[PDB]
DNA sequence: TTAAGTGGAGCTGGATGCTCTGT
DNA sequence: TCCAGCTCCACTTAA
RNA sequence: ACAGAG
């Protein structure tokens, strides 16, 4: 059902309070200023999401300007106030500015590193089952949220998937992904080739490029070396340290 | 001729709206501390604003 | 901090968070009516807009020429300074001048009733100068303090300053092309 | 909250329980099939629960080699862990003589508590988890296939069959997650059952280096 | 400021957006002309 | 907000005296007394709903004596009212009506 | 109070398809 | 025109 | 150094 799903879409994706907020206003006083910001909890309510004040108090002073938590207040089941202070760092009490435009760009629920997603739908007759697309870079978090199940999930990034799942996972990420990039476009290449270049790849426990850098940590040879890119660089260092190389 | 008018005019001091404890200040730091015999001011505050 | 927040089911009332809201910032220490205290209505700080000044209380349509001249006329009796800009050449010629066909402006004319303003149906306003008919038209709205000054130098190195008012509305005054074309094309 | 934050008390344990299965502790049937309903029996819901000293693992011994052979698992209560707390766990295990333990923070841990599990000793030999890895078991996952620790009495067969060193295999790094889950060190080597797209099966080898 | 607010413009979101560079301008001492020109004599490079 | 001074026209910073706050300048004596209440509001933009109702969503806004939907002359549809963006625009009515063999939405 | 290990920001140096055919 | 290393500097913990 | 060709 969809209804289990939007909860888990709203789990992961950035919600801004901002996003939440239906206005927020500073208070000018004859004995204080803040900052006063009310939570539209109908568009919680809509939203289904575990966001209340007491979270909102949570998820400021987390990197911001290093306020305190004493600095904000609860009063209400929706107001929260945040009383500023001097920065003392290249700053003026005048900072309320900052926070004005500052304070709707944190977040209360989901993942940082999530831009957007999408619910997606397969069209067979034999089934309705709900797929999720998280246009992310963050593997270890998608993994972690209640309701999506971790043993079924992958990733194009094969950084992500070798820092996550380990090595031998991201040879079968690097696999599946050659062969369906070259599949979408209408060629066709048995597995064994690309099961090379990534065992190619994978065979000192670290995911290696195919640039200057990954080959400088795979082959040996100064000649191979320096016979590809940057070749006087490889010609001094070989100097340098005496090395011998092998004509194998 | 080059046609070039220079104003001046004079804000009260007895208003709320002038903090003597900053018009202290700025006098002290404008004037000779007690010098006067050619200065902006002719008190001890700033009592002008020159156009 | 605590990190387990804990939530519920129940729906907050609308009023509630209102009168919360209300008992958050509504009291005042206003009873302090001392003199430093107090504070002067006529130097309030501006805000950005100048038509739009009053941030703080005790608690718009474009105009045209034949709106304004209806305004001063019928609805009070009382002058207003005009300051009208006029084309760079008017249709004059300079009087014994020591001349070559150059530029006749108001420095060169003399006294007299110079020309005759015709406001017609359905808000044009022409500036009859003679044998030639000229357009009017509003110029930028100046929403800031313009003042009509005098300046009289009676005698060598003092003399005498006056006030004669204040400006707010602007003319912009330009030949009608079209009309002075259509006489003879080129 | 107070459902989703027992549900991850429910996970951990549960992980760490197979995980502990795996290495090869013992952990009986009646830990692995620990149902949520009945993980509100030894300890309820948050403010009766207890993270930090009630939800410790000492029950696991090496059922294969020694029952003395033995492993901590603690949850550390507050989310940055400092090097006093590392010595009030290592206080406890020197007076208990374990040799082996555990950690599951709940957000990281602070630079020298860090460098601190690397010069403890080469005898108390900790391992730092985050407990946001073991929310789900890497080794369930469908890209990761099975892993086999291998003896040495099996590495000595794999070198005389291709006549190799043990230099010349591939190689697995000491930081991966799944060398991590089984807690190998440098030397050991790994036996991995890829999976085909027939019906078969390809054994490779790695090296932990 | 007001005049250079002025030129710049006087909506509510174009003052946001500027406001973040007059409090950079009162940080440092430059109220004056010339005190704006010290400031910039001291950036050029020399020919 | 920018308040700026009626004197040298230098921006104003807030700052605290010995029986109020005040607007202060730094560069001339002009202060002013925050005597009263003074606000400035946002109201920045909220989410998207569209895609937040559909399918059988926790909608309360039904009553009794309710009016029946004008295709289907049945009181079988929900009606609902909501802000789109901010609170300060006047709430938009929508319903949709769902009856067997009919589906249909509706403004 | 400060020693130190580690983050983030700017600077730096490298690279960018294969040949013939002529002026 | 695009992308990895190298070096400088604030930012917490810990004594 | 520029233009071609595949
Ligand atoms: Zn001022
Ligand atoms: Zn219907």
């Amino acid at each position: 059902d969809a209804d289990y799903a939007r909860l888990v879409k709203g789990r992961i994706e950035k919600t801004l309070l901002g996003e939440i907020s239906e206005y927020i206003e500073e208070v000018f006083l004859p004995d204080d200023c803040f900052i006063l910001v009310k939570l539209s909890l109908e568009r919680i309510r809509l939203l289904r999401l575990e966001v209340n004040a007491e979270t909102v108090r949570y998820s400021i002073c987390t990197s911001k300007l290093r306020v305190k938590p004493g600095d904000v207040a609860v009063h209400g089941e929706a107001v929260v106030c945040v009383t500023p202070r001097e920065n003392s760092k290249s700053s003026m009490y005048y900072v309320l500015q900052f926070l004005k435009e500052d304070l709707p760009k944190v977040v209360v629920q989901g993942i940082p590193e999530v831009s957007r997603a999408v619910i997606h739908i397969d069209e067979q007759s034999g089934k309705e089952k709900y797929k999720l697309l998280v246009e992310g870079d963050n593997l270890r978090a998608v993994m972690a949220t209640h309701g999506v199940k971790g043993t079924r999930t992958t990733s194009n990034n094969t950084y992500e998937v070798e820092k996550t799942l380990g090595i031998e996972a991201a040879r079968t990420t690097i696999i599946n992904e050659i062969q369906y990039t070259m599949v979408n476009h209408g060629m066709s290449i048995d597995r064994r080739h690309v099961m090379l270049l990534s065992d190619l790849m994978t065979y000192k426990g670290e995911v290696l490029g195919i640039t200057r850098f990954g080959l400088a940590k795979m082959k040996e040879s100064v000649l191979m070396l320096a016979s590809f890119e940057k070749t006087a660089d490889h010609l001094f260092d070989a100097a340098y340290f005496g090395q011998k190389d092998s004509v194998c | 001729k080059q046609q070039k008018v220079e104003l001046e005019m004079a804000i009260d001091t007895l208003n709320p709206n002038y903090c003597r404890s900053k018009g202290e200040q700025i006098a002290l730091n404008v004037d000779g501390a007690c010098a006067d015999e050619t200065s902006t001011y002719s008190s001890k505050l700033m009592d002008k604003q020159t156009f | 901090r605590p990190e387990v927040i804990q939530s519920h089911s129940i729906f907050e009332q609308g009023p509630a968070e209102m009168m919360k809201k209300k008992g958050n910032w509504d009291k005042t220490v206003d009873v302090s009516d001392m003199g430093p205290s107090h504070i002067i209505n006529i130097k309030k700080e501006k805000r950005e807009t100048d038509e739009e000044t009053k941030q703080i209380l005790r608690m718009l349509p474009k105009d045209v020429s034949v709106a304004e001249l209806l305004r001063e006329l019928s609805l009070t009796k009382e002058e207003e300074l005009l300051f009208l800009q006029l084309p760079d050449t008017l249709p004059g010629q300079p009087p014994t001048q020591d001349i070559a066909e150059n530029a006749c402006t108001l420095a060169d004319l003399t006294e007299g009733q110079v020309g005759k303003l015709l406001i017609r149906k359905s808000g044009r306003v022409q500036l009859l100068l003679g044998k030639v008919t000229l357009d009017v038209t509003m110029g930028t709205a100046c929403s800031f303090l313009q003042e009509l000054v005098s300046v009289g130098l009676g005698d060598s190195r003092t003399g005498e300053m006056t006030v004669l008012g204040h400006v707010k509305h602007k003319l912009v005054c330009s030949p009608d092309f079209e009309s002075l074309l259509d006489h003879k094309h080129r | 909250d107070d459902e989703e934050e027992t549900y991850r008390l429910w996970k951990i344990r549960k992980t760490i329980m197979q995980l502990c299965h795996d290495r090869g502790y013992l952990v009986t049937q009646d830990e692995l099939d620990q149902t949520l309903e009945e993980f509100k029996a030894q300890s309820g819901d948050k403010p009766s629960e207890g993270r930090p000293r009630r939800t410790d693992l000492t029950v696991l011994v090496a059922h294969n080699d020694d029952p003395t052979d033995q492993m901590f698992v603690f949850f550390p209560e507050e989310p940055k862990v400092g090097i006093k707390t590392i010595k009030v766990y290592c206080q406890r295990m020197q007076e208990e003589n374990i040799t082996r333990a555990l950690i599951v923070v709940q957000q990281g841990m602070t630079p020298s508590a860090k460098q601190s599990l690397v010069d403890m000793a080469p005898k108390y030999i900790l391992e730092q988890f985050l407990q946001q890895e073991l929310l789900i078991n890497i080794t369930e996952h469908e890209l990761v296939p099975e892993h086999v620790v291998m003896t040495k009495e099996e590495v000595t067969e794999l070198l005389a069959r291709y006549k190799l060193r043990e230099n010349q295999l591939p190689r697995i790094q000491a930081g991966d997650p799944v060398a991590r889950y089984f807690g190998i060190k440098r030397g050991q080597v790994v036996k991995i059952i890829r999976p085909s797209e027939t019906a078969g099966r390809y054994i490779t080898y790695r090296l932990v280096q | 400021d007001q005049e250079i607010v002025q030129m710049i413009g006087t909506e509510e979101h174009v003052m946001a957006a500027f406001g973040p560079s007059l409090e950079e301008c009162q940080k440092a001492q430059i109220f004056t002309q010339m005190q704006a020109l010290k400031y910039i004599g001291n950036k050029v490079r020399r020919q | 907000m920018l308040l700026f001074c009626p004197g040298c026209g230098n921006g104003l910073i807030v700052e605290e005296g010995q029986r109020c706050h005040r607007f202060s300048c730094n560069t001339c004596p002009y202060v002013h007394n925050i005597t009263r209440k003074v606000t400035n509001r946002k109201y920045p933009k909220l989410k998207e709903v569209d895609d937040v109702l559909g399918g059988a969503a926790a909608w309360e806004n039904v009553d009794s004596t309710a009016e029946s939907c004008p295709k289907c002359e049945h009181p079988r549809a929900y009606f609902m009212q909501l802000q789109t963006r901010s609170a300060d625009e006047p709430m938009t009515t929508f319903y949709k009506c769902c009856n067997a063999q009919c589906g249909h939405r509706w403004r």
